[PDB]
RNA sequence: GCUUUACUGCAGGCUGUCGCUGAGGACUCUCACUCCGGGAGGAGGACACCGAUAGCCGGGCA
RNA sequence: ACUCGUACGGUCACUGAAUCCUGCCCAGUGCAGGUAUCUGAACACCUCGUACAAGAGGACGAAGGACCUGUCAACGGCGGG
RNA sequence: AAACAUCUCAGUAUCGGGAGGAACAGAAAACGCAAUGUGAUGUCGUUAGUAACCGCGAGUGAACGCGAUACAGCCCAAACC
């Protein structure tokens, strides 16, 4: 047979790539020598094409102009601060250690300085639970408890644009326009709707997968489709 | 069928009739150093290994008699034609 | 009396022992941050180089080369192949790493010719060899009664034709008797059977 | 639409042009590579052994 | 061409073992090696990666 | 490559707007989890053997399997008397 | 090979790199007509479809020596300076 669609993806061709050249900025936390003195003002709120959410334009004291992952509640004129001594208000960035337990946070760094990795999508937020001199326990939106270096910087508040998922696309057309702003091939043809040659589920006089749909983790690419290493399926029980 | 464990009969070594003792040939064990063993190691490689990759044979519904005739006096054994027999039990 | 050199040699017989052991542990760290081909002012194994033909003279260059360890980096078949040839993992090239090194080095110095090469250790994935190269255009070498032979035109690109040290050994030309039926006077002339 | 005649009409593109190197009209002006002498890809000239019968 | 619990094999995944690899049937450390950091330094750490090999799965492919 | 992306994400699949609904079955097959015991390769280790070696055997035992459990909006099934 | 998997086609077709007018080889850690013997290397004739390989199938297949051609033998490293 032929490579299945998952295998074409890997190749990173035009069809599969994301319109990078159309993206605005790689939202990352600033780098501060130390002191925390670093502060800046919100100059404007712009739409981020890569995340379908708002992004804040900020002018820092030392002349630096950069876009920032804006939490809900940030407006023009506001003053944001970044550093160990930053005040504890929404929009400000400071290590998990300096953050008070029980406070919602977003755009968390996995390892100090990486610039933030966790909780950055629409309306999500992490939950700083436990402190320590060694470990900072944070609950990520997936519900997982993430043990982190209390040095990892994070932003106070919840990511802007919450509720996006509450409204249905309603029509293909609307998915279409969104999909075009992402690195994804759309629409999706069902395997079972293809020919044997094209997908392990293809073929037959009627549509139905050939074998069961749960596949082993060890399955090779080309065969790994359907329910991947599923721990269970269905709703019952 | 039944078969006496001992009985008189010609001994090709002694060259005269004497009491022989019958036993079922116990399968010897291999050294794994014969020529054929080396060829298998030597000749097997990437892909199908030819003969050494073959599918196992079958079995006849009944096997022939596989015995040893041990001479009671000179102690030297001798082999005979076997004959199909579903089962062979010695008497005493 | 033992030459000072004889010590350099003695030490390298067991490159994982004593002082040289700690030297490698030290060097390799710098080596792993170095390039594929780095010229070096002096041979790490003086005895070795000199023994091979080295001389602290004008027109003689030495360079350390890093080659990946292991079997051949091979791409699986994209068309019909009988089992025997569906091979990928266990296939190994017929040219030893040292010889690859010699070539890589030589290409980096297009005007120079390979004289000989030697090993200088290896970590978990690299293998380093030092190659001695010669400028067949620099007098002093043209005028050296012990190397001027490499200036001859007949020697243009010795490595690429396997006229090297490891070249001839790799071509199975070591023995003069039994075993070299398909080796001498050349693999190609023997229909490529060794 | 037929892939034949009716699809012949749109062919007003220029591709293979006179090669500055070998003079054949095979210099692909979009690729800046000659399909005949390899100019633009190889310093050495394009040549293969299958261009002639094996024993000749 | 296609399929599969047809035959034989081949990639790939998992796993044990060896080399890189070091100090004092469970354990600490740091020096290789790896990642994070502009740097200072931080995390990890003899594992991982990579090289070799062994067992299992293996129409993804021949 | 996805990704100037970070679970309100994105990948992989099934079904195919709305409305009323979506029962019973984990034996087989698949996937996943656990596992006293059993099975389970090679290196290193022990025994025999060989002034060495081939080789025979033992001890230890990973993933896997046996075995147990979960799971059908997983493949599928929902009869005779 | 009257299928076909080792085997064969074949180290062939084809691909990458490179020299010369010829290339390559070459002065024994050789041979081993076992010798009180030969004496760098190619090549030609023969040894020989011999020995050896091989679902011991089909097929595959040398060497020493001998007769010829042409002959040619040297330089470092180190010891001591
Ligand atoms: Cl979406
Ligand atoms: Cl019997
Ligand atoms: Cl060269
Ligand atoms: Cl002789
Ligand atoms: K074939
Ligand atoms: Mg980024
Ligand atoms: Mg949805
Ligand atoms: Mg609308
Ligand atoms: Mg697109
Ligand atoms: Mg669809
Ligand atoms: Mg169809
Ligand atoms: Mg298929
Ligand atoms: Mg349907
Ligand atoms: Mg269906
Ligand atoms: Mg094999
Ligand atoms: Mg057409
Ligand atoms: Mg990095
Ligand atoms: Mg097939
Ligand atoms: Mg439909
Ligand atoms: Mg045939
Ligand atoms: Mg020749
Ligand atoms: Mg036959
Ligand atoms: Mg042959
Ligand atoms: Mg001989
Ligand atoms: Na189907
Ligand atoms: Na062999
Ligand atoms: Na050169
Ligand atoms: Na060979
Ligand atoms: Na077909
Ligand atoms: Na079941
Ligand atoms: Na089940
Ligand atoms: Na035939
Ligand atoms: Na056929
Ligand atoms: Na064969
Ligand atoms: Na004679």
């Amino acid at each position: 047979g032929r490579r299945i669609q998952g295998q074409r993806r890997g190749r990173g061709t035009s069809t599969f790539r994301a319109p990078s050249h159309r993206y605005k900025a790689d939202l990352e936390h600033r780098k501060v020598e130390d002191g925390d003195v670093i502060a800046g003002t919100v100059v404007d709120i712009e739409h981020d094409p890569a995340r379908s959410a708002p992004v804040a334009a900020v002018e820092f004291e030392d002349g630096d102009r950069r876009l920032i992952l804006a939490p809900e509640g940030v407006g023009v004129g506001d003053e944001l601060q970044v550093g160990v001594d930053a005040e504890i208000a929404p929009g400000n960035t400071l290590p998990l250690a300096e953050i008070p337990e029980g406070v919602p946070v977003c755009n968390v760094e996995s390892s100090p300085g990486d610039g933030g990795k966790f909780a950055r999508a629409s309306g999500v937020n992490a939950q700083l639970l436990t402190h320590d001199r060694n470990v900072a326990v944070v609950k990520l939106p997936s519900g997982e408890m993430k043990r982190l270096d209390p040095q990892c910087r994070a932003t106070i508040g919840v990511v802007g644009g919450g509720g996006r998922t509450d409204k249905p696309f309603v029509k293909a057309g609307n998915k279409h326009h969104k999909m075009k702003a992402r690195g994804t091939k759309w629409p999706n043809v069902r395997g079972v709707a293809m020919n044997a040659v094209d997908h392990p589920f293809g073929g037959g006089g009627r549509q139905h997968p050939g074998k069961p749909k749960s596949i082993s983790r060890n399955a090779p690419p080309g065969r790994k489709v359907g329910d991947i290493a599923s721990k269970r399926t269905g709703r019952g029980g | 069928m039944q078969m006496p464990r001992r009985f008189n009969t010609y001994c090709p070594h002694c060259n005269e009739h004497q009491e022989h003792e019958v036993e079922k040939v116990r399968s010897g064990r291999q050294t794994g150093m014969k020529w054929i063993d080396r060829q298998r190691e030597r000749n097997s490689g990437i892909g199908n290994d030819g003969k050494f990759s073959k599918v196992p044979g079958g079995d006849k519904p009944t096997k022939k008699t596989d015995l040893k005739y041990r001479c009671g006096e000179c102690g030297k054994a001798h082999l005979r034609e076997g004959w199909r027999a579903g089962r062979l039990e010695f008497q005493e | 009396a033992r030459s000072a050199y004889s010590y350099i040699r003695e030490a390298w017989k067991r490159p994982k022992e004593g002082q040289i052991a700690e030297l490698m542990w030290h060097r390799m760290q710098e080596w792993r941050n170095e390039p594929a081909v780095v010229r070096i002012e002096r041979p790490t194994r003086l005895d070795r180089a000199r023994s091979l033909g080295y001389k602290a003279k004008q027109g003689i260059i030495v360079v350390r080369v890093a080659i990946r360890k292991g079997s051949s980096r091979r791409t699986r078949f994209n068309k019909g192949r009988r089992s025997k040839r569906m091979m990928v993992n266990r296939i190994t090239r017929k040219k030893n790493i040292q010889r690859i090194a010699e070539e890589r080095a030589n290409r980096k110095f297009p005007n120079l010719r390979v004289l000989n090469s030697y090993s200088v250790g290896e970590d978990g994935r690299h293998k380093w060899h030092e190659v001695i190269l010669i400028d067949p255009d620099h007098p002093a070498i043209k005028s050296d009664d012990q190397l001027s032979w490499i200036s001859r035109t007949r020697h243009r690109l010795r490595t690429f034709r396997g006229l090297t040290s490891a070249g001839r050994r790799c071509r199975g030309l070591r023995g003069q008797g039994k075993g070299s039926e398909k080796v001498r006077p050349s693999l190609r002339v023997n229909g490529a059977k060794a | 639409t037929g892939a034949g005649t009716p699809s012949q009409g749109k062919k007003n593109t220029t591709t293979h042009t006179k090669c500055r190197r070998c003079g054949e009209k095979s210099y692909h002006t979009k690729k800046k590579v000659c399909s005949s002498c390899g100019f633009g890809k190889s310093a050495k000239r394009r040549d293969y052994e299958w261009q002639s019968k094996a024993g000749e």
